This record gives structure tokens, C-alpha cells and sequence, in this order.
RNA sequence: UCUCUCU
RNA sequence: CUCUCUCUCUC
């Protein structure tokens, strides 16, 4: 459990990070 | 063009103008010094007291039932006061017309609820980056995992459209599928008048959500859940798919920065016409405003007061589901996940030991300063789902979005030389709530 | 006039 | 990306 993904506030170039193979797991 | 833009940058300053003349008249009928009118607690509950007067569906709800052993035309709340180097509360009780003459005549005669919308999103986001809201989640069959679209998920009713464009993904998703499993559970949901208003507010609901996704697959799939006559399991479900996909595929998520009304009462009392120089929710003047206000706040026995005051900030500025490498480049410190923070929420609760609590101020300085943005990113037949979980296996967690935007120094006022960070070291964490 | 991070 | 959007029900 936890936070799985970022919503970006700043308008910073960045990598919007997220754990795929969990999302995906539920996708499969 | 400009002078559009002049106009609206002077009716926010209005708004936070009267927020702060507010503050002050209360401030002086409360008989509270300059240190206890800038504690963040007795901020809040002098907030909290404008709420709750101008709540006026709950206000009428009360004077029809009584609650116990209160009077339904008072407010309160918990007021501290130092006697003595030591801190007490106290609980004092104002009419509610009162409050709505005292605010009205801060506004100018006028029921501005522009700066009540305010205060109840600087409330929403301060709960935001304290409390989660796993058990909601999971009693309306979401997972607890998407906590990161659950901004706003406190705001009351009464915001309107101001709060709808701050209130996230998820919280969206969730009070539709409150309405779906009301009318799953009662036939009688969307029949009569009353049925003819809910479904008007199904459809106002669907549409700001179809407004908040990005992607023409998500819009499509929101627009065939919006045409259900009697959204049963099989919407819910999709509203479920949408919020998962929302994880990836983000939406448009409005996020400013309203600051307590301690820091803009002291700015008023100090002299800044609000009206005159403008105010912006998304830009450099509430981190300019926050450089140089100093604001109090109660720290329990064996608290950490930079961990507070990392929570106050991030509450500041809407940060609480950012990551966390450009929070702490913007702040300039650590920002410490909530799991590893010795601190508690910033109120303080009637039971507690109002004898060992001490004062620390909050640290409410960044180095940086940065554009808030809406736009969640870049998202690069009948049956949408499978064109949707194409569209997210094609994404990685390494695509660049908002390219060419950086961080401006305090001293670049008009955004002129953004800095970009390079993030390309040993790995911190990124999710606060991980 | 209430309380709470994390089924 | 700012701003007016106004609230099915006190919840
Ligand atoms: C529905 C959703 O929103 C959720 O809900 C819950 C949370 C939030 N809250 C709300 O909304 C409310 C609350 C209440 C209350 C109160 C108020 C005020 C004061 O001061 C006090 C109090 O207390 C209480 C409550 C509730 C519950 C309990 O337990 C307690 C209300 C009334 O009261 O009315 C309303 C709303």
C-alpha cells in the first residue's frame, strides 16, 4: 500500500515517477 | 490582453485584502497579542468560526435540530492564550451574525464567499498533507493506493466550481460512485423532484470530471458513463477503470496556494495593499509573502518543529501528493515522507495537556519558487477501456513532461531564467505517502 | 463549540 | 494553467 504515482503542482520539467508493474498487475 | 490579466490579479487581491482586514478586526475583538494572532491554531479557529457562520444549509439544519447542549447561533472554537510563558485554552462563543456583520464589513459591505472558498481550500490542503483517507477508499471499493488523486477530498458542498477545479481525480470518481451505490441500494434514487435534481448533479459531476481528464479515450469513456439512465454496477466499474488509469494517464488537477489568514492579516497590518499591487494563487506572490511572515505554532512534548513546519508548508502550497526530489529542491530541505515525520496534525485536541505544549515558529521559507500548475503532465472502437490500457503500456515512469520549465530565484519576479533540476543522483524517495 | 495519518 | 462559474442532502 501507499502512494503509487506523483501529481505534479509545479511546473518543473522532472520525470513524473509511477510504479508500473503495479498498475499494470491489475491490468493483466 | 494585459489588461485582462491586471483586472483579475486585482480582484484575488481584493479577495485576500478582506481575508486579511478580517483577521485583524477579529484579532482586536479577541483582545490577542501580536504572538498569539500569529499562532497557525488560533488562525484556524478564527477561520473555522467564518465558516461554519456562513454554512447556512448546516445553520438552518441546527436551528431545526437542536444539537446538544449548544446554542445553534453561536460559534466557537479553541482560542490560546500565553499567561506567564505558559499556554492555556480557552473556549469562546460568538453569534453567528456577529461573524457574518464582522466579515461583511471586512469585505466591504459585501458577502465575498470568493475568500470563504478560499480559506476552505487552504483547509482542504492542509488536510491533504496531514490525514489519509484510506478508509473512505476501500469503503467505496477504490484502493488505498490511489491516494495521489485524492486532493480536495475534504471540501465541503458549498465550494462550487472554485473548489471543483481543486478537488482531484479521485475524489470526483468517488462521490459518483457514492451516488451510483445510493441509487444501487434505493430504486427510489433519481425518481421525483429530488430525482431530477440528482441526476442534474450526476451530470454537472461527469462533466467537470470529463473536463479534469486530458486524453480523448478517457473523455469518451466519462461521456458514455454520463449517458446512463440508471448507472448500475457496470458504471461504477468504469468509474473505477478511469480513476486506475487516471494513475498514469493524470488529469487536470488545479492547485494554488492559499496561504492561513494569520500571514495575510500581518500583511495587511503591515501596510500592503493587496488591491493595488494584485495577487496570484499560481505565481511568485504567495512564496514572497511567506519569505518574510513569521508564523507560531504549538508543538506537543517530543515533536520535531522542522517536521511541522515542513507539514505547513506543504500545505501552503498544495504540495502533499508532489514528489518528493522537487519539493525539496523548491524548499531547499528535506522533505521527509509522512511515515518518518515526529509530529502530529497541526490542531490540537481538548484532551490534551495544555501544560507541557511549548511554541516553535514555523519555517516557512523555500530557495526556490515555482509556476503551480493544472496540467497533469503530458499524455502523448465502442469500447475505449482496451485503447486506454494501450495508451498507459505505452507510457514509462521516465518520460520528461513540462520541458523547458524550471525553478525562478525569489529575486526573478517576472519568471525570466528557469532552472532545471537534475535529479540524475543516488535515489531519494518520491511519494510522500509511501 | 468534534476528532483522526496509513482497510 | 490566472479569473466568474456555484452547491441532490447539514453530514
Ligand atoms: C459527509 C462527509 O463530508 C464526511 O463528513 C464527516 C467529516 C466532515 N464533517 C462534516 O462534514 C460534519 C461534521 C459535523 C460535526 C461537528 C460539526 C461542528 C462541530 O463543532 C462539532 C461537530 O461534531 C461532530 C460532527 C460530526 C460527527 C461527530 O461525531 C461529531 C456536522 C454536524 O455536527 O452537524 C456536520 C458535518
Amino acid at each position: 500500500s501507499g502512494q503509487i504515482s506523483i501529481q505534479p503542482t509545479f511546473s518543473v520539467q522532472r520525470n513524473l515517477p509511477f510504479d508500473r508493474p503495479t498498475i499494470m498487475a491489475a491490468f493483466t | 490582453e494585459r489588461q485582462n490579466a491586471t483586472e483579475i490579479r486585482a480582484s484575488v487581491g481584493k479577495m485576500i485584502d478582506g481575508i486579511g482586514r478580517f483577521y485583524i478586526q477579529m484579532c482586536t475583538e479577541l483582545k490577542l497579542s501580536d504572538y498569539e494572532g500569529r499562532l497557525i491554531q488560533n488562525s484556524l479557529t478564527i477561520e473555522r468560526m467564518v465558516l461554519s457562520a456562513f454554512d447556512e444549509r448546516r445553520n438552518k439544519y441546527l436551528e431545526e435540530h437542536p444539537s446538544a447542549g449548544k446554542d445553534p447561533k453561536k460559534t466557537g472554537g479553541p482560542i490560546y492564550r500565553r499567561v506567564d510563558g505558559k499556554w492555556r485554552r480557552e473556549l469562546i462563543l460568538y453569534d453567528k451574525e456577529e461573524i457574518r456583520r464582522i466579515w461583511r464589513q471586512a469585505n466591504n459591505g459585501d458577502d465575498a464567499t470568493a475568500g470563504l472558498t478560499h480559506m476552505m481550500i487552504w483547509h482542504s490542503n492542509l488536510n491533504d498533507a496531514t490525514y489519509q483517507r484510506t478508509r473512505a477508499l476501500v469503503r467505496t471499493g477504490m484502493d488505498p493506493r490511489m491516494c495521489s488523486l485524492m486532493q480536495g477530498s475534504t471540501l465541503p458542498r458549498r465550494s462550487g466550481a472554485a473548489g471543483a477545479a481543486v478537488k482531484g481525480v479521485g475524489t470526483m470518481v468517488m462521490e459518483l460512485i457514492r451516488m451510483i451505490k445510493r441509487g444501487i441500494n434505493d430504486r427510489n434514487f433519481w425518481r421525483g423532484e429530488n430525482g431530477r435534481r440528482t441526476r442534474i448533479a450526476y451530470e454537472r459531476m461527469c462533466n467537470i470530471l470529463k473536463g479534469k481528464f486530458q486524453t480523448a479515450a478517457q473523455r469518451t469513456m466519462v461521456d458514455q458513463v454520463r449517458e446512463s439512465r440508471n448507472p448500475g454496477n457496470a458504471e461504477f466499474e468504469d468509474l473505477i477503470f478511469l480513476a486506475r488509469s487516471a494513475l498514469i494517464l493524470r488529469g487536470s488537477v488545479a492547485h494554488k496556494s492559499c496561504l492561513p489568514a494569520c500571514v495575510y492579516g500581518s500583511a495587511v497590518a503591515s501596510g500592503y495593499d493587496f488591491e493595488r499591487e494584485g495577487y496570484s494563487l499560481v505565481g511568485i506572490d504567495p512564496f514572497r509573502l511567506l519569505q518574510n511572515s513569521q508564523v507560531y505554532s504549538l508543538i506537543r512534548p517530543n515533536e520535531n518543529p522542522a517536521h511541522k513546519s515542513q507539514l505547513v508548508w506543504m500545505a501552503c502550497h498544495s504540495a502533499a501528493f508532489e514528489d518528493l526530489r522537487v519539493s525539496s529542491f523548491i524548499r531547499g530541505t528535506k522533505v521527509v515522507p509522512r511515515g518518518k515525520l515526529s509530529t502530529r496534525g497541526v490542531q490540537i485536541a481538548s484532551n490534551e495537556n495544555m501544560e507541557t505544549m511549548e511554541s516553535s515558529t514555523l519555517e516557512l521559507r523555500s530557495r526556490y519558487w515555482a509556476i503551480r500548475t493544472r496540467s497533469g503532465g503530458n499524455t502523448n472502437t465502442s469500447d475505449m477501456r482496451t485503447e486506454i490500457i494501450r495508451l498507459m503500456e505505452s507510457a514509462r515512469p521516465e518520460d520528461v513532461s513540462f520541458q523547458g520549465r524550471g525553478v525562478f530565484e525569489l529575486s526573478d519576479e517576472k519568471a525570466t531564467s528557469p532552472i532545471v533540476p537534475s535529479f540524475d543522483m543516488s535515489n531519494e524517495g518520491s511519494y510522500f505517502f509511501g
